[PDB]
């Protein structure tokens, strides 16, 4: 896994971001003391031994136990997905802006 | 549980329900595969080694084959029947007049006793048709495809009325040598398909069968298909979570394996439903490519149909539904007492075919331009086996041996299987001492 | 009377030297008017008399229920104290009753037509079987003015009618891909889970850069099962489908040609002529197969088409589209599954019918 | 074969995957195009190796240098700008960490996919 | 040897989209003699026989304009020549529309190829459909072609091949001259391919 970790003023949650899009992820700063460090916001990030998780929900209406191989009783298939992984093994880097190289309380 | 529940609780196993012949007991037994096992698939017409090469016909050659059939048959009959000559069918003349032709329907489907129509060969009568009727006549039995001689009185030309219907003739059976077949008693069992109650996939009846097999040690058994019907509800909803050839392979492997114990021969009769095998007729022998090498000595396939030779005795091997079909069309004026079966047997005898019904039933596809050269009766045979959907029975008819074995599994319930004995004498007599010794229809 | 006299004027039209344009014009306005004058119900029942003959007792016919007139004989001899027998005729008409039954039996003596209420004499049938076919016999092969056009002058009932084409004489004038197939039957498919149905026409599913493989996702927007993962099940239907097409052919119907007679049977008669054999009734006409082998082979090509994506993939022009889609989702697995089913099809036709031409008999 | 358009890794037969490893072939980096036919001797064929491919890998231990005897009349296009500009890093990449060559090809692939994922919109 | 080409290059629905007005403008520089002369004719007459249009008609699908647009074009050229504004619906326009319908497949659903406007369809008196280089009698045709401002030497070397009864090359040399380019770029077989070329060079 690799991308840039970005937050949003509209989902207020993790999102691994790339040109192709984004994904909801779940960092873990180890020993149940999680990340409060906001410098990692908007930076290149990488991880290897991860967990990819999917959640399945369905609107089933099966009548009995001998039609369990018979299609008539299933309508909605909602699918959630997200990444779960430790921060303690993070590979990190900032973005050197590729360019044409008192006040405040 | 629910598979074979209604089946496994049968109360009739081993029960001898009907049989015929000399006196023979219960504990039937044979020499397994001991030595003298005469076996061959004969034929001056070949026995269908390979496959066809046909998916398309050519019309006028059909006419050709119809013709050749009509001609050859008529000629061979007229030889014996010492009659002079027939008539171009449209020169009306009020005398006795003998005609040759084949019978057919005028209309779409079935018949009556008032719509038989006749058609003649290509040559003898210039090839045209004439309506008929037989009201004046007395006793007949007709059905499409059937070629026959007739006699009537042609008044108007485009009409006629019958006077008489001379009788068909069988050919003399194989009259074999007198040094080869001097053999002993012999047991053969046989059973058709399908192979379950039409809701499961268990082959429980196949288990019971192979049990009986291992029990009684037979010379050779032969098991008609169709080992997986298509009209079997479990299939035509596109259910089975598998390929098909695989299932064929499995439900063959089980048989060959369990059998290899009791050292007996097996031969297979394919039919028109084992969906992995294309549905044409006649049928090439099954395909198969994984033999326990030591058994290419024992088990051989055959084509559908075929004609097999054991100890110099003959067998007609059909995997059709013939008897039901011919039941579905025939007409006979006879109304006092008549075994419908006996008659249809007598017919199937003489026409040299396996399917003299023509036009064919709305499904039982065929293809003449090989059918005539691959599956015509090489000899009037001795024993004939024929599946059905009709109640089992057995008949000795005019030096011919026939048995309706019935099905194995009548829908969801028990069924039948056929068993018989063979031996030939070693002197003269009525010259056709039945090589069939005695026959038992033993219920499952 | 209506059909007979209509066609009689039709043929009478050609019998003068007006312009081909005048020919069309006159043979057009009259047609449209004739269609409408009943299409808006403005002609008496007297103008539809259907007198037909009789040969035997009504029950004699092996069509106990399968002629559009014998049913009335059944009626007349089973309902009243009035006899009808050999050598008699029936002056009836076909009449809809709003009952979605065959036209084979909604036949009626018109005296009840003028009596009851729900006896709606069917003014649909009387076009595709009385006016049109009569006009076809004669007016058809005129230049430009072709079959369906006549149809679309009276009643736009094309789809059903579209199947009739006189499609044996298109030789007087090598084919693009699709309309080598168009008139075949598509591949329909049952979904194993969502319950819906599908149709599999071309490998790619539609639009350009968006294009995706057929077997990927069930069509029904919501459900998310992916039918590919049921290759084997598809396999089944494939065979369990083809094993009825062949079923038809070797059982091939036989049908008539002279566009009036229209007989259907199988008992091949024995006389012969240039084109082949001759109907027994319309002794002045040929006979044709129904499922012309050309169909059968066409259809099997149509199957083998949409399972062999490899070809259509290779024929694709734009580099980047090809590379991107292949990068996307053409594993060895997906490919292999196509390969499997396509293989089943192709071998099952090339088994033995038609792709061969035995040169060893063609140059002797 | 134009394997890495930026780093101009080039092979013949379409199927002799080849990379000018150590030659500082500045001149042979903005010139080539399909239509050139050249000569060569004694360069390894890597097969029965796998790990990336089993194709006829060409490995130039610099014994038989490039043998220029032909050109290819072909003017350039208009797109390579976004898909070739900047491969200079490659030039020391081998000399960077003494790169094994199957490793080298794998790394090139990784860089391909990277560039697809990030460069240059970020 | 009949009315199929090598294959259907200039078939249904190839590259093209152009508004009505421009047609005439393009005519003077892009219409192969057969078409060009027929379009002049219908520019004058504003009426045509039963068969005639069924060449020009399908030829227009060469550039492939929309029916209602093509219908509008033909309407202009119809009622200005006094064709009853009610007949149009149930008459010509009807089949003109159907020309993109169900049946017509390989009969109407296709454009024409010279080997269909030559080997058949005899053109009758005062009519215009049909290959000039075949049906137009020689010296009348000489002055006729010359009326396209052509050097008589080209006309002569052309009429030579014309009596050599091989004509495609004649059409070819004509185009070669009238655009002066010293390669034919191809071996012409279909007027619409000719058209796609003539538009290519612009
Ligand atoms: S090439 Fe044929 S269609 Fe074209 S202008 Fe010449 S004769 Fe007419
Ligand atoms: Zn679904
Ligand atoms: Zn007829």
């Amino acid at each position: 896994l690799l991308g840039v970790l970005v937050a949003s003023s509209h989902k207020g949650c993790l999102q691994l971001r790339d040109q192709s899009g984004s994904l909801p992820c779940l960092l873990l700063a180890k020993h149940s003391q999680p990340l409060s460090d906001p410098r990692l916001i908007g930076c290149l990030v990488r991880a290897e031994r991860f967990q990819l998780i999917v959640e399945r929900d369905v609107r089933s209406s099966f009548p009995s136990w001998k039609e369990l191989s018979m299609p008539g009783f299933i309508q909605k298939q909602q699918a959630r997905v997200y990444v779960q992984f430790f921060l303690a093994d993070a590979l990190i880097l900032p973005v050197p802006r590729p360019c044409l190289h008192h006040l405040g309380q | 549980a629910t598979p074979s529940q209604k089946y496994n609780s049968r109360s009739n196993r081993g029960e001898v329900v009907t049989s015929f012949g000399l006196a023979q007991g219960v504990s039937w037994s044979g020499r397994g595969g001991a030595g003298n096992i005469s076996l061959k698939v004969l034929g001056c017409p070949e026995a269908l080694t390979g496959s066809y090469k046909s998916m398309f016909q050519k019309l006028p050659d059909i006419r050709e084959v119809l013709t050749c059939k009509i001609e050859e048959l008529g000629s061979e009959l007229k030889e014996h029947y010492k009659i002079e000559a027939f008539t171009p069918l449209l020169a009306p003349a009020q005398e006795p007049v003998t005609l040759l032709g084949q019978i057919g329907c005028d209309s779409n489907g079935k018949l009556n006793n008032k719509s038989v129509i006749l058609e003649g060969d290509r040559e003898h009568s210039s090839g045209a048709q004439i309506p008929v009727d037989l009201s004046e006549l007395k006793e007949y039995s007709l059905f499409p495809g059937q070629v026959v001689i007739m006699e009537g009185i042609n008044t108007t030309g485009r009409k006629l009325v019958a006077t008489k219907l001379y009788e068909g003739v069988p050919l003399p059976f194989y009259q074999p040598t007198e040094e080869d077949a001097d053999f002993e008693q012999s047991m053969v069992l046989v059973a058709c398909g399908p192979y379950t109650t039409s809701d499961s996939i268990t082959y429980d009846p196949l288990l019971d069968l192979i049990a009986v097999i291992n029990h009684d040690r037979p010379d050779v058994c032969i098991l008609f298909g169709p080992f997986l019907d298509a009209k079997h509800e479990q299939v035509e909803n596109c259910l089975l979570t598998s390929p098909f050839e695989d299932i064929f392979k499995q439900c063959l492997r089980t048989i060959i394996e369990g059998t290899r114990s009791s050292g007996s021969h097996l031969v297979f009769v394919p039919s028109l439903r084992d969906v992995h095998h294309e549905p044409v007729y006649p049928q090439p022998p099954f395909s198969y490519s994984d033999l326990s090498r030591e058994d290419k000595k024992q088990v051989q396939f055959v084509s559908e149909p075929c004609s097999l030779s054991i100890n110099g005795v003959i067998f007609g091997l059909t995997s059709t539904d013939l008897l039901f079909h011919l039941g579905a069309e025939e007409i006979s004026s006879s109304s006092g007492t008549s075994d419908r079966f006996s008659r249809i047997l007598k017919h199937i005898l003489t026409q040299r075919s396996y399917y003299p019904l023509y036009p064919p039933q709305e499904d039982m596809a065929i293809d003449y331009e090989s059918f005539y050269v691959y599956a015509q009766l090489p000899v009037t045979p001795d024993v004939l086996i024929i599946p059905s959907e009709l109640r089992y029975f057995v008949k000795d008819v005019l030096g011919c041996v026939c048995v309706n074995p019935g099905r194995l599994t009548k829908g969801q319930v028990g069924g039948t299987f056929a068993r018989l004995y063979l031996r030939r004498p070693a002197a003269d007599g009525a010259e056709r001492q039945s090589p069939c010794i005695a026959v038992q229809v033993v219920r499952i | 009377d209506l059909a007979k006299d209509t066609g009689n004027f039709v043929i009478g039209q050609i019998l003068s030297d007006q312009s081909r344009d005048t020919i069309v014009e006159n043979i057009q306005k009259r047609l449209i008017e004739i269609g409408e004058n009943v299409l808006n119900g403005s002609v008496p029942v007297s103008q539809f008399e259907i007198n037909k003959a009789l040969t035997k007792d009504p029950q004699d016919y092996p069509d106990k229920k399968s002629l559009p007139h014998v049913h009335v004989a059944l009626w007349i001899n089973s309902q009243g104290g009035r006899k009808v027998k050999a050598g008699d005729t029936v002056s009836y008409v076909i009449c809809q009753d709003g009952s979605n039954l065959t036209a084979s039996q909604r036949a009626y003596a018109p005296e009840q037509l003028q009596k009851q209420d729900n006896l709606t004499i069917d003014t649909q049938y009387y076009l595709a079987q009385q006016i049109h076919p009569v006009v076809a016999r004669i007016c058809e092969p005129i230049d430009g003015i072709d079959a369906v056009l006549i149809a679309t002058w009276l009643g736009l009932d094309p789809t059903q009618f579209r199947v009739h084409h006189y499609h044996k004489d298109e030789e007087n004038d090598q084919l693009t891909d699709e309309e080598k197939y168009r008139d075949c039957e598509r591949f329909k498919c049952p979904c194993p889970t969502c319950g819906t149905e599908n149709i599999y026409d071309n490998v790619f599913d539609g639009s350009g850069t968006d294009m995706e493989p057929s077997l990927y996702r069930c069509s029904n927007i919501d459900c998310k099962a992916s039918p590919l993962t049921f290759t084997v099940q598809l396999s089944n239907k494939l065979i369990m489908d083809i094993r009825r097409f062949i079923k038809k052919y070797y059982d091939g119907w036989l049908i008539c040609e002279e566009p009036t007679c229209r007989n259907r049977t199988r008992h091949l008669p024995l006389q012969f002529s240039r084109t082949g054999p001759l109907c027994p009734a319309c002794m002045k006409a040929t006979l044709q197969p129904e499922y012309s082998d050309k169909s059968l082979y066409t259809q099997l090509c149509f199957y083998r088409y949409i399972f062999d994506a490899e070809c259509a993939l290779e024929k694709l022009t734009t580099d980047h589209e090809k590379d991107k889609l292949k990068k996307q989702f053409f594993t060895p697995k997906v490919l292999q599954d196509y390969r499997k089913l396509k293989n089943t099809a192709e071998q099952f036709l090339s088994r033995s019918g038609y792709s061969e031409v035995n040169l060893s008999k063609l140059f002797a | 074969g134009v394997l890495n358009e930026p780093a101009g890794l080039y092979e013949l037969d379409g199927q002799l995957g080849l990379c000018l490893a150590y030659q500082q072939f500045r001149g042979l980096r903005r010139v080539m195009r399909p239509g050139v036919c050249l000569q060569l001797q004694d360069v390894h064929l890597l097969q029965s190796v796998g790990g990336g491919t089993r194709r006829p890998v060409l490995a130039p231990c610099l014994r038989g240098a490039v043998l220029l005897q032909s050109f290819s009349r072909q003017k350039p296009g208009a797109h390579s700008s976004r898909q070739a500009y900047g491969a200079s890093l490659y030039e020391q990449l081998v000399w960077e960490r003494q790169l094994g060559l199957p490793l080298y090809l794998w790394a090139t692939k990784a860089l391909e996919e990277l560039a697809c994922k990030l460069c240059p919109h970020v | 040897s009949h009315s199929y080409t090598g294959q259907d290059y200039s078939t249904q629905g190839n590259v093209g989209k152009i508004s009505l007005d421009q047609i005439d403008l393009l005519s003077t520089k892009s219409f192969p003699p057969c078409m060009r002369q027929l379009h002049k004719a219908l520019r004058e007459n504003h009426h045509l026989r039963h068969g005639g249009r069924m060449q020009y008609g399908l030829f227009l699908k060469g550039i492939g304009l929309t029916l209602e647009q093509a219908l509008q074009f033909w309407k202009q050229e119809f009622i200005k020549g006094k064709m009853d504004p009610d007949k149009f619906d149930k008459g010509y326009s009807y089949n003109i529309r159907h020309s993109f319908g169900k049946e017509g497949k390989r009969t109407d659903y296709t454009p024409f190829s010279c080997l269909k406007i030559i080997l058949s369809n005899p053109p009758s008196q005062g009519d215009y459909h049909g290959c000039p280089f075949r049906h137009s009698d020689p010296e009348l045709l000489k002055q006729k072609l010359q009326s396209y401002k052509i050097s008589p030497g080209g006309i002569s070397q052309i009429l030579d091949l014309v009596k050599g009864t091989h004509y495609q090359v004649a059409c070819q040399k004509y185009f070669e001259m009238i655009h002066n380019v010293d390669d034919c770029g191809f071996s012409l077989n279909h007027p619409n391919q000719f058209f796609c070329e003539s538009q290519r060079i612009l």
